């Protein structure tokens, strides 16, 4: 486990605590979100991010932050503003970037 | 719409 992986695993646990219901925990399927694979070209979720840390696939916090922002941007694109998913995505994107930029 |  490198010092960079450890940093990223710490950031991921803290980000996942902001999603207590697990809405971002695993990939969104078309069965639960009709037309999702048509609308969202580059899906992302926390479980995929955790796997990428473990695989040593992030070179920097910067590349980690981009996967987090992609996850949140996808939820704000697919879901209408007045939904629980849109609201959480907008909220945790802002609070998560602030947390990582302290 | 979306997830309902």
């Amino acid at each position: 486990s490198t010092p960079i992986q450890q940093l990223l695993e710490h950031f991921l646990r803290q980000l996942q605590r902001k999603d207590p219901h697990g809405f971002f925990a695993f990939p969104v399927t078309d069965a639960i979100a009709p037309g999702y694979s048509m609308i969202i070209k580059h899906p992302m979720d926390f479980g995929t991010m955790k796997d990428k840390i473990v695989a040593n696939e992030y070179k920097s916090v910067t590349e980690f932050k981009a996967d987090f922002k992609l996850m949140c941007d996808n939820a704000m694109t697919y879901n209408r503003p007045d939904t629980v998913y849109y609201k959480l995505a907008k909220k945790i994107l802002h609070a998560g970037f602030k947390m990582m930029s302290k | 719409g979306g997830k309902g």
